[PDB]
């Protein structure tokens, strides 16, 4: 249902408090959510989409200079000028020249000469900027209950199609057959806009930093510039050859665009191109699950024989989906649908695509669950017609907490303290860890930051050391979230 | 020129993938090893100098990886 | 340096009608004033608008306007037969001077 | 209670100089600019206008930059406009239009409406 | 939490948009505004102070 096969799944379970939870979401990860009623959905970040951009500086990237003219003067007598020198599309340069009899002028010094030629460019860099405000997230709400061919395909109708605006509100969205979930989405504190930077060279597009892209050396023009001649670095782009003390002379220095291409190893790339679509980042959802209804109570419990299409089919992580083919009753009706062990005893294992249906009997409708570690039996339908269905488990233990472990410092990793969601009202451990959090999170940038994949783990190594080395029992200190963290974060960067 | 300055520490940094990473990432390491097999020389000298400047054991180390790295 | 409205939009009186108007990101892209007028055809323009939202005392709620960007549309919502005249947008721009549109001839019947 | 009456020309020659005035009432001189707005026949209203204040330092067109300057005076409480070097196309309906000035004395940005009250146009034409 | 500093806001002559400032705090917090039906709930986030 969407969410299997993305292979960063994120069960999130407990709707404690009220009846919300919080929960994050990236667009390269898709999110699930359980309870013991309530039935399951699935949440994706599809697009970020800004509205209105604004140009704020338009740097150049190929140049080219005509009505190249120079002009000299005899030694001591000051230097030259020359008419054209008064426009700001000719680069100028002054510098010496020595002169003579030769030169036809006198007095066997050193001169002065100027070079003027007109900078006009042809590929143009433009950096649109966005405010928080109208800029529109898009979030797809699908649940379970899975009808045939409803699985990981992106493409179909098969989710609610609701979209966030900083100018919006609670945001109902009612999907069909089960209840109407609200959504109180924070799309403001989502991606820190007012320092993002949306430049868009020939016809690709990034994603970079404001102070960054301010201090860029190119010859460079403001966003609100009409008629582009008034290029105001110009000397960025172009060099004045005075090999030997003779004439000199102005070249381009060339088409910078690859150059440029080095310089964005690290921005992720978006596009802009009929509407500035934005596939990176994540906002913090609100999820309010007071009015959910399972769909499956007022129908009568099935008669038997079920047949099994496609194959039980573990897909990332012990989350089998199993295809069933019914055949014969009044058709809309439940799935006798468990997990058992080998003695059919104790109810194991927890079902993931809560209350299963059939509806227009010849139509699939797949199911997911979640087996033990092992051998537990799947089983459906009533005794006449059951399908005892071994499945091993491939054999996992303990390491699944440290797989989570993994996942849970990972996801600290890339998001900063909105990683301490995923948690409702934890109230005395949530509160002081996301405070506690953001105090060290906000001393440790800018005050780490610029450096890269090699200086973070050179730096880890060095306060590792003179920690470890250190006394009075200051080595924890200089050891536990200092050391191996940034050690831990110099392998996790350029993600 | 901008082939410098290259957008590499900003913080910024999500899930999805970047612009080139896997070729950004082992580039700089890759540099620098061409350059000390082209010039061993001043891998022999930073060698005699961080060794004689930095009086603990932990100092030459550090010198001499200073030094051989920030000449290109 | 001028507003590209269009030449003449019509409307059934009990219908919504939508007046938009193109420039430059000097005049209207970054800046909220942008204001109407009526230019009845042997009367004065009379001002039908403030700021992109606001309105003047005496003009009735039925006029309310909008800006996108560079677009700032005049949506009339249940024309009648008192709006059987000219629109006319305007624009101060960055630099100083102020810019008119060209003129909506606007008919109900 | 504000109105804005104006001083009508008949036919004017290409070669000549027009002078239109506009006498306001109903509200104080000193604190109000006034500008000018051109409305040719069936034509766009272009911008004569003039940012007149209580001290006179006032901004010319772009397209009529040097081509045409104003007077005024307060005890009259009038805003002339002398177009010099008239020509065939500069027949149209001339409007002076009120406009408010900041409390510091100068004219920095205008308020946030322009035009609340009009004069009623003077229909000049050339021969 | 969260100063209003025009006190007491009026709606007079119902068809005219009367605009209101506030004060929030130095955090995270939301602009409550109708009450029964189209519960106007706007987001707001405050740098540091
Ligand atoms: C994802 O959903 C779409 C939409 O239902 C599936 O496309 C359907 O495929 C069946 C296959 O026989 C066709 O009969 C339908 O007409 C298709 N629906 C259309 C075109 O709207 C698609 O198959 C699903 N993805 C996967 C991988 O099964
Ligand atoms: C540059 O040279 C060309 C070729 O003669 C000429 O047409 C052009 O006017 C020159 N540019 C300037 C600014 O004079």
């Amino acid at each position: 249902m969407r969410c299997i096969g993305i292979s960063n799944r994120d069960f999130v379970e407990g709707v404690s408090g009220g009846s919300w939870v919080d929960i994050v979401l990236e667009h390269g990860s898709c999110v699930t959510t359980m309870a013991k009623n309530k039935p399951t959905l699935d949440f994706e970040l599809i697009e970020t989409e800004a509205k209105q951009p604004a140009t704020l500086r338009k740097y150049c990237i190929e140049a080219k200079l005509t009505n190249t003219t120079t002009d000299s003067r005899c030694p001591t007598q000051g230097e030259p000028s020359l008419n054209e020198e008064q426009d700001k599309r000719f680069v100028c340069k002054h510098s010496m020249v020595d002169r003579g009899w030769g030169n036809g002028c006198g007095l066997f010094g050193k001169g002065g000469i100027v070079t003027c030629a007109m900078f006009t460019c042809k590929k143009n860099m433009k950096g649109k900027v966005v405010q928080p405000e109208n800029l529109e997230y898009t979030i797809v709400i699908t649940p379970h209950s899975g009808e045939e061919h409803a699985v990981g395909n992106d493409t179909g109708k098969h989710g609610k199609e609701i979209k966030i605006t900083p100018q919006s509100s609670i945001t109902e969205a009612e999907l069909t057959g089960y209840g109407t979930v609200t959504m109180e989405c924070s799309p403001r504190t989502g991606l820190d806009f007012n320092e993002m930077v949306l430049l868009q060279m020939e016809n690709k597009a990034w994603l970079v930093h404001r102070q960054w892209f301010l201090d860029l050396p190119l010859p460079w023009l403001p966003g609100a510039d009409t008629q582009g001649s008034n290029w105001i670095q110009k000397e960025t782009l172009v060099t004045f050859k005075n090999p030997h003390a003779k004439k000199q002379d102005v070249v381009v220095l060339g088409s910078q665009e690859g150059a440029m291409h080095t310089a964005l190893t690290g921005a992720t790339e978006i596009q802009m191109s009929s509407g500035n679509l934005l596939f990176t980042g994540h906002l913090k959802c609100r999820l309010r699950m007071d009015k959910l209804q399972l769909k499956g109570m007022s129908y009568s419990m099935c008669t038997g024989k079920f047949k099994v299409v496609k194959e039980i089919a573990e897909t990332q992580h012990g989350t089998i989906v199993i295809r069933v083919q019914y055949e014969g009753d009044g058709s809309p009706c439940k799935i006798p649908f468990e997990i058992m062990d080998l003695e059919k005893r104790h109810v194991l294992g927890r079902l993931i695509t809560v209350n299963p249906i059939v509806t227009e009997k010849d139509s699939p409708v797949n199911i997911e669950a979640e087996p033990p570690f092992g051998d537990s039996y799947i089983i459906i339908g009533v005794e006449p017609g059951q399908l005892k269905l071994n499945w091993f488990k491939k054999g996992s233990s303990i390491g699944q907490m440290i797989e989570t472990t993994m996942r849970g410092a990972k996801r600290m990793a890339i998001l900063g303290d909105t990683a301490w969601d995923f948690g409702s009202l934890g109230g005395v451990f949530t509160s002081i860890g996301k405070a506690l959090h953001q105090v060290f999170g906000a001393i440790y940038g800018a005050a780490f930051s610029g450096v890269s994949w090699i200086m973070k783990i050179l730096i880890g190594v060095i306060i590792t050391w003179i920690g470890m080395n250190s006394r009075s029992t200051s080595l924890s200190v200089s050891l536990v979230l200092v050391g191996v963290v940034t050690l831990y974060l110099g392998v996790m960067v350029q993600a | 020129s901008v082939a410098l300055v290259p957008h590499v520490g900003m913080g910024l940094e999500t899930r999805t993938e970047t612009w080139m990473s896997s070729e950004g990432a082992w580039k700089h390491a890759q540099r620098i090893e061409t350059w000390i097999l082209r010039h061993p020389g001043f891998t022999i000298m930073a060698a005699i100098l961080a060794y004689t400047i930095g009086t603990t054991h932990f100092q030459r180390a550090l010198i001499f990886i200073l030094l051989t790295a920030v000449a290109p | 340096s001028a507003l590209t409205q269009p030449a003449s939009v019509s409307g059934s009186p009990g219908q919504s009608i939508t007046i938009s108007c193109t420039g430059t990101s000097s005049d209207v892209g970054g800046f909220n004033y942008v204001s109407w007028f009526q230019q009845h055809p042997g009367k004065a323009p009379k001002l039908m608008l403030y700021d992109v939202t606001s309105r003047p005392s005496g003009v009735s709620s039925r006029f309310s306007g909008s800006k996108s960007g560079n677009t700032a549309s005049l949506t009339i919502s249940g024309l009648q037969a008192e709006d059987e005249a000219d629109y006319y947008c305007s624009s101060h721009t960055s630099r100083g001077t102020w810019v008119f549109g060209g003129g909506t001839k606007l008919t109900v019947l | 209670e504000v109105q804005l009456v104006e001083s009508g020309a008949e036919v004017k020659k290409p070669g000549a100089s027009v002078k239109v005035s506009c006498k306001a009432s109903g509200y104080t001189f000193t604190s109000y600019a006034m500008h000018w707005v051109r409305q040719a026949p069936g034509q766009r209203l272009e911008w004569m206008g003039w940012i007149n204040a209580g001290n006179g330092n006032t901004k010319y067109s772009q397209k009529f930059q040097d081509r045409v300057t104003i007077t005024r005076d307060t005890s009259a409480s009038t805003a002339y406009m002398e177009l010099s070097s008239l020509r065939s196309e500069d027949t149209a309906i001339y409007y002076c239009a009120r406009d408010k000035v900041d409390d510091y004395g100068d004219y920095w940005f205008p308020t946030l409406w322009y035009f609340d009250y009009w004069g009623q146009g003077t229909l000049v034409t050339v021969s």
